[PDB]
RNA sequence: ACACCAACGGCGAAAGCACUCUGCUGGGCCGACACUGACACUGAGAGACGAAAGCUAGGGGAGCGAAUGGGAUUAGAUACCCCAGUAGUCCUAGCCGUAAACGAUGGAUACUAGGCGCUGUGCGUAUCGACCCGUGCAGUGUUGUAGCUAACGCGUUAAGUAUCCC
């Protein structure tokens, strides 16, 4: 069903934002239906797109 | 290339990983995942040599002269 | 500034649809049980308990249903 | 004493007590109104209704001044999160948006350990 | 096409605050690209997309002794081919202008999924 | 000190290792004959590593907090609870070598039903790129047949059937 095509990195924000909550927390495999493989890659790529402030610790 | 899996080319290869080992050995000393590492490689190394002293005199000797490789603990 | 929970009251509003929406973020987002979490100090054993037993309660309430 | 149309409603719930503390968006306080200094003591002081009572005599003075809308700001897991609310509502005062502020460590100081009672 | 070799693979990403000109962030371009060039990179292929609000505000002390609060941001994009060896000052390089508010340098993987 | 991710998930010889990143490096596993040709397994002595508390020397000191002090509670309270709070916790360079250091299970090899799962890869299929399926390995988890056991239980990751060393 759902599924990567594209690389997936911390630029592509589209991306990356399905995967994370209201709150911008990180939602959890179980959930996201992803390989552990892809699942590891988001989170990091998420770690480094809000240190880069890209995406929101905490929000507004 | 000559023998890859020859006695003298492992021996060798062993040797020389082992060497290049000390530099990181020496700056990081800390270090003693990698350590574990080197005296395992180390004992590889040690272990061929004692082998192909017992099947050939000649090449065991002209080895360890070759490779600078410090002189048997067996004497 | 920051915030957790956001609810945006409408002019619709009436006092028990807001508290109950509000009451609805606040379990959502889990921040009173959070709370009760970081009062005290817990040692690595009593957050294996915890993440065994609250996991597997919503995993095994997931696997019911 | 001021009279400032709109401005925030800080309301801390602690589980000992609950402080209602009313303020202005340039971050300024005005009024504030603590469930301890409405007449209640230790126990009854963390109760849902001491909070009731605290909310409503905040907005009293704040209606006193004349202001029209607020922000509530809800912080600390007591009981009076849910409590307070209800009086923010029933004093006929327009609720603009209700956030909760309660902070959250990312990680941090160890805290205090556990009574054994 | 892109063939390093005996050289590693990278990406770097810049924040540079929003109250500088075309000409200063050109310039800081050159400057970059020549450390770089004198490196050993072969390959640098620089980009660049600016002016986005940020995620959250970030600060910056100056040489001046500026506190500055910012809210946009300028972001250059970097893939450039260096030696492993050359990696260490650039960063700090970076981390040491006033006009580089947030860096990061990320070394490339090849995905397989 | 590193929320969410986090999982009856990952690596590590064990101790342990998690915000992010880069660099130096240790292992692992898999597929191909490319090669050597028994070079194996174990290990008395010996060596290295080895939670936390502890110690020597220099830094550092937010939070927590032995000791200590006050407040209570109690017949008493040198305790539990509360208010303060020093060592210590942190870093550098060392010493100490002990833990329910636990799988309470030394190591290697061979061989003996399955069912349901996961992690890594490989193959064939599915499309010609993500699944998908069946399978080959390598590890890891839960039920359970034979057999074992004083019972509990263990059960291809044995506590089964045998061989070797400590
Ligand atoms: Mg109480
Ligand atoms: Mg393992
Ligand atoms: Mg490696
Ligand atoms: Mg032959
Ligand atoms: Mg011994
Ligand atoms: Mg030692
Ligand atoms: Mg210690
Ligand atoms: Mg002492
Ligand atoms: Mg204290
Ligand atoms: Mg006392
Ligand atoms: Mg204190
Ligand atoms: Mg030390
Ligand atoms: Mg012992
Ligand atoms: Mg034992
Ligand atoms: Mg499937
Ligand atoms: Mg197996
Ligand atoms: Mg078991
Ligand atoms: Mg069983
Ligand atoms: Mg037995």
């Amino acid at each position: 069903p759902i599924q990567s095509g594209d690389r997936i990195d911390y630029r592509n924000m589209s991306l990356i934002s399905r995967f994370i909550s209201e709150q911008g927390k990180i939602l959890s495999r179980r959930v996201n239906r992803l390989t552990l493989k892809q699942q590891r890659l988001i989170t990091s790529a998420i770690k480094q797109a809000r240190i880069l402030s890209l995406l929101p610790f905490l929000n507004n | 290339e000559e023998n890859k899996g020859s006695v003298e080319f492992q021996v060798f290869c062993f040797t020389n990983k082992i060497r290049r080992l000390t530099l990181h050995l020496e700056l990081h000393k800390k270090d003693y995942s990698s350590q574990r590492g080197l005296r395992k490689t180390l004992g590889k190394r040690q272990r061929l040599l004692a082998y192909l002293l017992k099947i050939n005199g000649v090449r065991y000797k002209e080895l360890i002269s070759k490779l600078n490789i410090r002189e048997l603990k067996t004497r | 500034s920051a915030y957790n929970v956001q609810v945006l009251v409408d002019d619709n509003e009436n006092e028990e649809r807001l508290l109950n929406r509000f009451r609805r973020e606040v379990m959502r987002a889990g921040v009173i049980q959070e709370c009760k979490r970081r009062r005290y100090f817990e040692n690595k054993q009593e957050e294996k308990k915890r993440k065994h037993r609250e996991a597997a309660k919503r995993n095994s309430r997931r696997r019911r249903g | 004493a001021r009279k400032i149309p709109k401005g925030v409603i800080h309301v801390q719930a602690s589980f000992n007590n609950t402080i209602v503390t009313v303020t202005d968006v340039r971050g300024r306080v005005v009024s504030w109104a603590s469930a301890g200094t409405c007449g209640f003591r230790g126990t009854k002081r963390g109760t849902p209704f001491a909070a009731q009572t605290a909310a409503g005599n905040a907005i009293r003075t704040v209606v006193e001044q004349g202001m029209q809308r607020a922000e509530v700001m809800i912080k600390g897991p007591g009981l009076g999160r849910d409590a307070a609310l209800r009086a923010i509502r029933r004093s006929g005062i327009l609720l603009s948006f209700v956030r909760d502020v309660t902070p959250m460590p990312h990680n941090g100081c160890r805290p205090p350990k556990k009574r054994r009672v | 096409p892109q063939c390093p070799p005996g050289l590693r693979q990278y990406e770097t990403m810049a924040v540079l605050r929003p109250d500088m000109t075309e000409d200063e962030r050109l310039t800081l371009t050159q400057k970059y690209e020549e450390l770089l060039v004198a490196g050993g990179a072969m390959y640098v292929e620089v980009f660049n997309r600016g002016v986005i609000p940020l995620a959250y505000s970030i600060k910056r002390k100056n040489k001046a002794g500026e506190t500055n609060n910012y809210l946009d941001g300028i972001y250059l994009l970097f893939t450039y081919f260096t030696k492993p060896e050359s990696i260490s000052p650039l960063e700090a390089a970076l981390v040491t202008d006033d006009d580089v508010i947030r860096s990061s340098s990320f070394k490339i993987r090849k995905r397989k999924y």
